[PDB]
Formats: structure tokens, C-alpha cells, sequence
């Protein structure tokens, strides 16, 4: 980003701009089941045949699993900065910032979405039917059905994601006011090059099923856990999930 | 008898002593005994299979 | 259910579909009470007979 | 893979009817604190057991 | 982890002294050393080849 517009006295400094190119490779995924050719026809209840097509459902569910596995690895994996995605020592130009059960506060309305996926190739269906493989002539009457995948997640922006919470709701001054509102303040206090704000607007809260009720209490009820107050009511809408932890 | 050994050129999953190695060609396909453990035994025929009955 | 997509690692971990049959039978659940023809046809209040 | 369970029925004996209604049916549980489970599972009571 | 192994008793061109004869050596799909010699040694297989996870 550009340097901040400075004051003018006698001459203009011809500043420069940095670049943070991020590299990430691709991984390949597959799941296949071996079945007997004779058995699929040798049925009357219409079962053991749809299972080969169930690879489509498995492939459809795959991208969620991949993205949430990368989300789990967020603490372990490294972002473009060279540090962990959820790290307390994120290197900013003048100084070092810090963003570090299974929480994550993300923006949703920004031009970028955190943990961006990559549907590089579709859920192509791989099959082993008859005189197309050797498994069925110079072998038993075996058939395999497979779903090839060539996708992978990405660590997009480690300066807008925050994790490692003791996510809690009580006393409105020590548990939520000091953890969830702490994350709120940290995300909204993020500064880019030149000291300008990133316009971070935390509106996504992702937690596993274990924290669903407590996240709903943090966002949804006027009183937090003792009848005191709930400053974070209708500020971040939480979506439940189970792929992580 | 042993309808199929499912052994030749293939190696299946064998979970023993907490580590699931792949060897010994213990493939089988029948409903005689340990049917539930048949899934674990045949959980990784990673390599190409080539059946041949032992007529047991 | 179809196995989870694990990884490439070059080869394919061939899997086998699981049959999960669960047999269960049926039983009989009768019950009754004995009465007498004279008692039903000779009572005046008539509450003996709504059996 | 998750089973994607959606628990929506709560069946309990008669002696637990009041407590189940408190769990689902009122904003406060038993001390004016809160009820995270309000309007979450519709409770049906039963007296055929226990 | 190293991806690349040949464990089907498969044949590969390994040159011992003035000739290149069947033998299984490196047999990997990744290289960091002996690339010039590996090319002669790592001639892709003649027969069936199947890969595993040595993880060495």
C-alpha cells in the first residue's frame, strides 16, 4: 500500500512500496472403494449400487474438510509473513504485532475471504467398469470407484485473523470483556504500512459444536452470564461447524 | 473352501501391536469368522490384487 | 458410507463397503379377562359389559 | 465425518417436566443468570417410564 | 517424507562397471544428490512398478 500522505515543506520524497508475494503448492486427494462386479447386479433392494455414486457426496464434502483442516493447522502453519498464521509476533514494518478451544474471528464483507479455498479441478468421477482396466479380465471381477481431487487451502491474511481464545461469557468484565472484546479491539486496531488502519470489521465467528451455545450467548442475548450486560450482542454472527476439532 | 485369497501382488492392512503395517498377504473374502475384523484386515489393499483359491 | 478422502501418496488405498445388517423379530402381546354370561346379562347397573 | 445430528426432541419422565421446561422455555435457568438453551429443543413429557 | 519407491521386484538400469544391469537402488522420484549418476541409475522401470511410503 502507498505511504501516508505527508506534509509538504521544501521537496517531495519519492517513496516506494513493498510486496509480500505468497507461495503455496497444490496437493492431491483421493478415496476409492473396491467392489465385486457380480455383486452390484446380484441385488434386489437397490443397494450396493448407489455406493459407487456416493463418491460424489464424498467429493462434495471434501472441500469443507480441506479448508477446516487448514484452519486447524492455522496455528501450526505459516502465512506469507513467515510466522504462523495465528502468531503473537507478526512482523510489521516498524514493530511486531500479535494475533495469537478452536476459535477464529474473520471478516466476511472484505474483498478477500480468510482461508480461501482452491477448486482447481472439479469433482471428476473415476470409474472401473468393464474392458477398460485389467482388474476385470486378467484378475477377479473387481471394480473400483474413485473421486479425484486436486485442491488445497490457503493462508490468506494472517494480519486479520485472530485465534487462541479462552472463549468465555461471564462477569462482562473479566472473561468476555477481556477475551472476546480483546479480540475485537485487536482486530480493529490492526495497522498497515504507514500506520493507517486495515478497516477490519470482524463479522464472522467460527467455533466447533462444543462452543456453539456459549458463542450464541456472547452474541444473541442482552445479558452475558450473570445479568450484568452483553456488549457483544448482534456484533458478530456465529456459524456453527464440526470439521475442526 | 477359501473362495478367494486376494493376496497375489497386493498387500492389505494389518493392525498389530498398535502399528498397522502392510505385509504377510492375509487377504481373504468369506463369511466364515471374524467378519467384522475383515474390514480392518482388508482396509488397505494398496497394491494390485490377483485372486487365487487355496481350496481350504 | 464412502471413505474419507485421505491423500494421494501415489497409490490408492482401496476400501470396502460395510454391511450393517441388524436382525430383529416380532412378538405377541395379548391380554384379557374372564367373565360370565349370566353376570353380564343379569346385572342391573350395566357397568359389567363395557369390556 | 460428522453425523450432522439435530437434537430437537427431549423426552423425560414427569418428575423432570418442570426442570426440562426451565431448560427450554424460560430465559433464566434457576438464578436469573441466563438460559442458553431457550427455544432450542421442544420438550415433550412422558409418564410411561420410571 | 520421500515420495518415490519401487517395490514390485521391478527391473531398473543400474550400471556397475562398464555395463548396466537389472538392480533396485535409489528408486525415488525426488533428487538432491547424484542427479547426473541417478539419471543413468534411475531409468524408469522395465516391469510393473508400485510405490510405497518409506517415510525415511
Amino acid at each position: 500500500q502507498f505511504p501516508k500522505l505527508r506534509e509538504w515543506i521544501g521537496q517531495r520524497v519519492i517513496k516506494d512500496m513493498a510486496a509480500q508475494g505468497y507461495q503455496i503448492t497444490n496437493k492431491l486427494f483421493e478415496s476409492t472403494v473396491g467392489v465385486k462386479r457380480t455383486d452390484i447386479e446380484d441385488d434386489n433392494l437397490g443397494v450396493y449400487g448407489p455406493l459407487m455414486q456416493e463418491m460424489g457426496r464424498a467429493a462434495g464434502a471434501h472441500p469443507d474438510e480441506l479448508v477446516f483442516a487448514l484452519l486447524k493447522a492455522g496455528n501450526a502453519n505459516l502465512c506469507y509473513d513467515g510466522q504462523n498464521f495465528f502468531d503473537t509476533d507478526h512482523p510489521v514494518y516498524p514493530n511486531v504485532d500479535g494475533t495469537g478451544f478452536a476459535p477464529a474471528a474473520d471478516p466476511g464483507a472484505a474483498w478477500y475471504l480468510l482461508d480461501t479455498s482452491r477448486s482447481l479441478k472439479p469433482l471428476i468421477y473415476q470409474e472401473r467398469m468393464k474392458p477398460s482396466f485389467t482388474s476385470m479380465t486378467k484378475e477377479d471381477d473387481e471394480q473400483v470407484f474413485m473421486a479425484d481431487e486436486y485442491r488445497y487451502g490457503v493462508r490468506s491474511r494472517c494480519n486479520v485473523g485472530f485465534g487462541f481464545w479462552q472463549l468465555a461469557a461471564m462477569s462482562t468484565e473479566e472473561l468476555n470483556q477481556v477475551n472476546f472484546e480483546k479480540v475485537y479491539d485487536a482486530m480493529r486496531n490492526q495497522k498497515a504500512d504507514g500506520g493507517r488502519p486495515l478497516d477490519i470489521r470482524p463479522n464472522l465467528l467460527v467455533v466447533p459444536t462444543t462452543l456453539r451455545s456459549k458463542a450464541k450467548e456472547v452474541v444473541g442475548v442482552q445479558r452475558l452470564a450473570n445479568g450484568a450486560d452483553n456488549p457483544n450482542f448482534e456484533l458478530v454472527q456465529v456459524l456453527d461447524t464440526a470439521w475442526l476439532n | 473352501e477359501v473362495e478367494g485369497v486376494f493376496v497375489r501382488a497386493t498387500v492389505e492392512r494389518r493392525c498389530r501391536a498398535g502399528f498397522c503395517f502392510d505385509k504377510e498377504g492375509q487377504g481373504f473374502a468369506d463369511g466364515v469368522l471374524s467378519d467384522e475384523q475383515l474390514e480392518a484386515l482388508e482396509s488397505d489393499p494398496l497394491l494390485k490384487v490377483e485372486r487365487c483359491t487355496f481350496s481350504g
